[PDB]
RNA sequence: UAAUAGCUUCUUAGGAGAAUGACGUAGCAUGCUACGC
RNA sequence: GCGUAGCAUGCUACGUCAUUCUCCUAAGAAGCUA
């Protein structure tokens, strides 16, 4: 199960940019359901990473939102 | 069963059976089967309030449950979802997913979403030379498991520094953190 | 006096299979306290009678389904199963047909109301349903036309519009056929009388009503859920064009809806053992229950997944608070244990080992939080799978 | 309602009715607890009383839980069990409570009074929840005690802007300055409702205070008042948030030629960069202060939240901060009643600046990139666990030093307190010692600095300027008022008013005096800026005139008077009473 | 139960039936207390039945009470709130304007859509791209409904102020898409 | 912000009914015994 | 043979309680469909 990994992974993203106030910004927020959607309407494992990538960007571009060392160390 | 009006009960059950093990006759045995039954109406009735009473208490304990367990989740909704988005993105084990997040610990973070298609602009920022070591090899940059072209360096005051610039000995007196614009090869 | 009513338009956080926003119409309450008021008697009524057309009301359980199915095979002579779709069914269909299905409904008021009562009814129906002030962000606009999904009277209304289109469908391939090819001498003055009662008859002939009536449920005969339709035609009629077929539903739909129909989202199932291919988006399948054979529903495993996996609420997330949403679950996902595909049948004893390990935890957690079990527990009875197997068994 | 255990974070739904502060507290640990001491009543999610038509039992080895209620020995349904037993107290997450050893500290902190010493020095070298807990206690009772103080009314007006005092026979009077607030009652027949808030300050003649309300509510003699309460909230942070030494400067940007004056503290700067938090002590006036700015040029873009325990402190900060930092990006956050007089020449009261100065006690919940403490001898566990709670970081920074006075600790009347129990910061910095430190007077003469290497610093400061010869040494006996619960001493200011106008060069020096009563008295009879020792410490004066009012153990403390004398910058004169004290400096003559 | 003085016949015929019993007193004496102790628990039982009624509708009714008030109570409040919506709309009306087309109209009616249409003083556009921009109400004064309008303030999706100099054709981009332009009648 | 309608599962409460058992009272039928005629 | 009284057995009516079942309504949680 790796198509489907990608398919939830997602799903927790944008509930975590959600949670965030990245809907406040709503061309920002445009760009994120639109890589959320076509991540869930994928059928090649690539386009889904790829897409998965673009989209993690965003979350790992806000500084000020999430702690990615202790984020990342609780692992 | 361990209460009061069972003990009448059984004690008045056990009469019985001894008076109906001789059970001569006959004013005696049908004494002890009204007594017996008297006894009986009031040990079931104290049972029916028993059961009546742990009925409730059931009724409580899975409805502060509910309440509790409810709460509790309502109330860590953004950590948990965040350690849960962190443990899936480790269980993907993606190279690319893991080079952006292994980055984003250093610092490396980028400035926009990383863009798909060919020639399109990444804006990323580089905190130090260690970072710009590893990713930045010449004119090419590592990110994302792609190779990007370099095509701007400029500093927190916006100044172009050219790619001669950054070494072990000229940056420590640049204007770090670097910002570097780079397009998808 | 005529009532103008704003109604708003929400978006709907469901499930979906697509990533196009679906959406509902919120009606106000003057206007859904006086439809209920005006239409709820026949709507009961509706949905209370077992063995007709419409099927609303009627459950999929207890053998409610063989018994709808059966009713649809209701002796025709050569049966081929069918069943068509109608694109952008609530915003495509034109106001005549909304103000005909609304007529019909209202038909029932020969006594209670008067000619301008009922006049005034429809009036106040066109006014808050059909042509309305539409609320969308703060925004007030025109509705140009076609149903709102929430009035009171919306699945029985579009009943009648798919009932309607379908006798057009008839009627009209009826009519095209030639006439001198038809070899069946009933069938060819059937069509003359047909011709002379659309247009060269202005009275209506009740007998003739009645005859093309009964030969439409005697070769056409359907199954109605206000979008979904399941037709059991006669397939010699059909290909003789004396009954309509897709490609007169096809031309009907062009010539009075404005939309095209496709063929790709139209069945038609040739051999009747296995059912209809989809109907109110369950399949069927033909099972062996106790002695005799029937026909159990059964849904997309892809769905009761997507169902177990994704919620809509964060507290649903929880699982030992929400055992009944996986009985619910199982209970829907039950007839996948008699499909011949193992990955299908393997969805419902996954949901039964998800409920007995959900009931474990939270027996586990309930004795932590506390030092006693509880007294009574009657959950061992969802992870059996009789509790279900009952569910579709026609002794209730 | 559920929670964490103190002292050991198991699950719990049990908490302490006799404690001010209700803490959590798992099965074994809440038997323990009320076993051994004199606590009695626990609060489960309903409380442990008897549940009879009308019984007041609250011991819980007297009860149990019987039918579906907690009832008493003799109303228990005949049905029993026993709730305090098996070594354990009935509630809820019961078979997982794992107990501790720590419910013999417990124990001394719930019960004691914070009356003597060794209370303070055990609620600062116990565990990390309990340096929590201990705080939070301490502070409600400290609120608590002001429950004690007596009630007022009016006498009479003869002058509208002076009231007439009158205080309830029996009960003590609390003492009249800008701390403490009032509000008041009319219970006559009539209106036993509040009528305003109100603050006092004593009259120099005869009996009369000269009051200040919110509204203008007069009081028919019937009106009078009574001290409010301040409720304490709770508080969860750690007092210090753990150090981690990082390999390299992480979160933060060297400078292009920071300075040609800050250019000695860049290793100290390095320093702060490399570690989590760093802690600076230095003898007053050497660069302590002078160095958060200088840390802030060093790291231009880091935002950073200068904080501290007091006002007059934080205000020259500011001051210094606007004549070295650049004056658009700062701000100043003020509380909502501003009981004091703040600093008003930044935007005041905007929090999203880059440079934002506050109070302990008002500090907005927000982020930073280095949070800078300040003069945490004022601070308790209390501040920094607020400090650490509202304000997350990437650095923290504590500047201060113990030898200068500690935070009031109004409770403590038996013995003294060390330097090292202060808050968690100095026992840090007198356990294994500062991460920086910096001993060389910047700011104070050479005499002064020659005399206080003597009385606190064991002959460690050497300094940099020359003796001006105005340190003078005043020789005068003082008389005493007892007036307004803190001592005046009329005949000492006096001596100060007959000789201000023979010094044309001293019209200016700040007064300093350790009572509030004299310090505040003075204003009138000779017109110079006036301040309290206590306030005094962090701002620096051209000139100071400090006057030893009464010989006690607070005015004779060598913490206060030192942290005094240093505030003066070219010049000081002293009047002392102590034969001592004004023969362990050297200074003139007159 | 125990106010009815069917309690206190019980207990007497019960102290009787005990101390006639403790007594030894003779078989038919027994018999006849135990009949008058059983007829006495029976009327009390039987009463104790009226009290449950009682007790139970009672409750019922107080329930029945409390709910009628407060539907009576939560009644008036929504009254008010559309009472003083209705009037503040009222007070929303461009009178002059409005009674300027409503006496024109030859029998005093008029359709809905052409009320803004003629009398709103304030006018949104709502414009997806810059093409439309340009099309529609390029410039600080447009025309729409044979009237003129003043552009007042330009905001974006996200509620952010955009200024006339920001909608260009290679600014586009940048700018969060729908823009709400807001004019005033001129 | 969250529409109309249908079906189903689970839980709680109230009423009514049914069945079984228990006690008490009243009425009727029978057997035995004591007294009077 | 009759009348009165007592005991035992049986049937009916009424009142109370215990258990089980059915239904009617109300309230709440949830699932699916159009
Ligand atoms: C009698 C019953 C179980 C039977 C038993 O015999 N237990 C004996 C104890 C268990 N052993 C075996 C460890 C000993 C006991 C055990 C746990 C008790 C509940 C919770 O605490 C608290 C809860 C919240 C409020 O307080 C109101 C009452 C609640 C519902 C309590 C009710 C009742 O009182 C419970 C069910
Ligand atoms: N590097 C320096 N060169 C010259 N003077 C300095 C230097 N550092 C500090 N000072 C002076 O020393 C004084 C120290 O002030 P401050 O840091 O507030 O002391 P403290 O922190 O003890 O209150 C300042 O007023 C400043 O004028
Ligand atoms: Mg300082
Ligand atoms: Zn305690
Ligand atoms: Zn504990
Ligand atoms: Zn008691």
């Amino acid at each position: 199960s790796k198509m489907s990994d990608v398919k939830c992974t997602s799903v927790v993203l944008l509930s975590v940019l959600q949670q965030l106030r990245v809907e406040s910004s709503s061309k920002l927020w445009a760009q994120c359901v639109q890589l959320h959607n076509d991540i869930l309407l994928a059928k090649d494992t690539t386009e889904a990473f790829e897409k998965m990538v673009s989209l993690l960007s965003v979350l790992l571009s806000m500084q000020g939102a999430v702690d990615i060392n202790k984020l990342c160390e609780e692992m | 069963s361990s209460l009061p009006s069972y003990a009448a009960f059984a004690t008045a059950q056990e009469a019985y059976e001894q008076a109906v093990a001789n059970g001569d006759s006959e004013v005696v045995l049908k004494k002890l089967k009204k007594s017996l039954n008297v006894a009986k109406s009031e040990f079931d009735r104290d049972a029916a309030m028993q059961r009546k009473l742990e009925k409730m208490a059931d009724q409580a304990m899975t409805q502060m449950y509910k309440q509790a367990r409810s709460e509790d989740k309502r109330a860590k909704v953004t950590s948990a979802m965040q350690t849960m988005l962190f443990t899936m993105l480790r269980k993907l084990d993606n190279d690319a997913l893991n080079n952006i997040i292994n980055n984003a610990r250093d610092g490396c973070v980028p400035l926009n979403i990383i863009p798909l298609t060919t020639a399109a602009k990444l804006m990323v920022v580089i905190p130090d030379y260690n970072t710009y070591k590893n990713t930045c090899d010449g004119t090419t940059f590592t990110y994302a498991s792609a190779l990007w072209e370099i095509q701007q360096v400029v500093d927190a005051d916006s100044k172009i520094v050219q790619l001669s610039e950054i070494s072990m000995d000229n940056s420590p007196n640049l204007a770090w953190p670097l910002i570097v614009t780079a397009l998808r090869a | 006096n005529v009532i103008p009513t704003i109604t708003q338009m929400n978006l709907k956080y469901a499930i979906s299979a697509k990533n196009r926003a679906r959406t509902v119409a919120g009606v106000s309450i003057c206007s859904t306290m006086t439809n209920r008021q005006f239409h709820q008697k026949l709507l009961k009524s509706i949905a209370a009678t077992r063995g007709a057309t419409v099927v609303i009301g009627t459950s999929k359980f207890y053998g409610g389904w063989h018994n709808m199915l059966k009713t649809v095979y209701s002796d025709v002579e050569n049966p081929h199963l069918m069943g068509w779709d109608y694109p952008k069914c609530d915003r495509a269909m034109p106001n005549m047909l909304r103000i005909m299905a609304s007529l019909v409904l209202a038909r029932k008021h020969t006594t209670c109301c008067s000619l301008s009562h009922r006049f005034y009814r429809l009036a106040n129906e066109c006014a808050q349903v059909l042509s309305e002030m539409v609320m969308c962000g703060g925004s007030l606009y025109v509705k140009p036309g076609g149903t709102s999904s929430g009035d009171a009277t919306t699945a029985y209304a579009n009943s009648v519009f798919n009932i309607c289109q379908a006798v057009t469908a008839n009627v009209n391939a009826l009519l095209s056929t030639d006439g001198n090819k038809i070899a069946d001498k009933y069938v060819r003055n059937l069509q003359h009388r047909l011709y002379e009662c659309l247009y060269r008859n202005r009275d209506v002939d009740t007998d003739f009503v009645n005859e093309f009536y009964a030969y439409l449920r005697k070769h056409f005969s359907m199954m109605i859920l206000s979008d979904d339709a399941v037709v059991c035609f006669n397939s010699t009629y059909a290909s003789q064009g004396l009954v309509a077929s897709i490609k007169n539903f096809k031309s009907v739909l062009y010539y009075q809806n404005n939309v095209f129909m496709s063929e790709a989202k139209c069945w038609t199932e040739t051999d009747l053992t296995k059912g209809p291919h989809e109907f109110c988006s369950q399949h069927t399948m033909l099972v062996k229950q106790g002695d005799d054979y029937v026909y159990l529903p059964y849904p997309d495993p892809s769905r009761i997944l997507g169902a177990g996996c994704f919620v809509d609420d964060i507290v649903k997330t929880d699982g030992t608070l929400m055992i009944e949403r996986f009985v619910s679950l199982a209970i829907d996902a039950y007839p996948l244990t008699k499909h011949p595909n193992q990955e299908y049948a393997d969805v419902f004893h996954l949901y039964l080992q998800y409920i007995r390990k959900l009931h474990d935890e939270l027996t586990g957690h309930m004795l932590d939080m506390y030092s006693v079990m509880l007294t009574n527990d009657n959950t061992s009875r969802y992870w059996e799978p009789e509790f279900y197997e009952a569910m579709y068994t026609p002794h209730t | 309602a559920v929670g964490a255990c103190v002292l050991c974070n198991s699950q719990t739904s049990l908490r302490c009715g006799a404690c001010i502060r209700r803490p959590f507290l798992c099965c074994k640990c809440c038997y323990d607890h009320v076993i051994s001491t004199s606590h009695k009543l626990v609060l489960s999610v309903n409380p442990y009383v008897c549940n009879a038509p009308g019984c007041d039992v609250t011991d819980v080895t007297q009860l149990y839980l019987g039918g579906m209620s907690y009832y008493c020995k003799s109303h228990k349904p005949p049905i029993s069990f026993p709730l305090c037993a098996n070594g354990q107290v009935f509630g809820l997450y019961k078979n997982t409570c794992v107990g501790s050893d720590n419910v013999t500290d417990f124990n001394a902190i719930a019960t004691c009074d914070w009356t003597n010493a060794g209370d303070y020095i055990l609620a600062n070298t116990c565990t990390e929840r309990l340096k929590l807990f201990a705080a939070e206690t301490l502070k409600a009772t400290e609120e608590t005690f002001k429950l004690s103080y007596g009630i007022a009314t009016v006498r009479e007006v003869l002058s509208d802007r002076e009231l007439h005092l009158s205080w309830e026979v029996g009960k003590p009077r609390p003492p009249l300055n800008r701390n403490y607030v009032f509000t008041g009652y009319r219970v006559t027949k009539n209106s036993k409702v509040q009528i305003g808030e109100y603050t006092f300050e004593k009259g120099d003649y005869g009996d009369a205070v000269v009051y200040r309300g919110t509204t203008t509510y007069k009081l028919n003699v019937g009106d009078y008042f009574v001290l409010t309460s301040h409720t304490v909230m709770p508080l969860s942070a750690p007092t210090l948030v753990p150090q981690e030494h990082y390999v390299r400067i992480t979160g933060l940007y060297p400078t292009l030629n920071i300075s040609d004056e800050f250019s000695s503290n860049v290793a100290n700067y390095q320093k702060v960069g490399m570690q989590k938090y760093s802690t600076l002590q230095g003898p007053p006036g050497t660069g302590k202060s002078h160095f958060a700015i200088g840390l802030a040029l060093y790291y231009p873009s880091a935002r950073i939240v200068y904080t501290a325990c007091s006002h007059a402190a934080v205000d020259a900060l500011c001051e210094k901060a606007l004549k070295y930092l650049p004056i658009d990006k700062c701000s100043r956050i003020i509380p909502a009643r501003a009981r004091v007089e703040c600093f008003d020449k930044f935007k005041v009261n905007s929090t999203l600046e880059q440079y934002v100065f506050c109070t302990v006690n008002a500090l907005p919940e927000t982020t930073a990139d280095i949070v800078v403490f300040d003069e945490i001898s004022m601070a308790t566990n209390y501040d920094l666990s607020v400090v650490n709670a509202r304000l997350r970081a990437k650095h923290y920074v504590y500047i201060g030093d113990p030898a200068q006075l500690p935070a009031p600790r109004t409770l403590l009347t038996k013995g003294t307190l060390e330097p090292e129990y202060f808050n968690s910061v100095c026992r840090l910095m007198k356990t294994i010692g500062p991460d920086m430190f910096l001993g060389t007077c910047r700011r104070c003469p050479a005499e002064i600095v020659d005399t206080v290497s003597a009385l606190v610093y064991d002959n460690k400061l050497k300094a940099h300027k020359d003796k001006s010869a105005q340190c003078f040494k005043m020789f005068y006996k003082g008389v005493i008022t007892h007036d307004v619960s803190s001592a005046i001493n009329r005949p000492q200011i006096g001596v100060v008013r007959e000789f201000l106008t023979r010094n044309p060069a001293w019209r200016k020096a700040v007064f300093i005096s350790p009572y509030n009563s004299q310090n505040a008295v003075a204003s009138k009879i000779l017109g110079l800026p006036t301040q309290t020792v206590d306030s005094s410490q962090g701002s620096e004066y051209d000139y100071v005139i400090f006057t030893q009012t009464t010989e006690t153990a607070h005015s004779c403390n060598v913490n206060r008077f030192n942290v005094a004398i240093t505030r003066a910058k070219v010049g000081i004169l002293c009047i002392m009473s102590d034969r001592d004290l004004y023969d362990k400096l050297q200074f003139t003559s007159l």
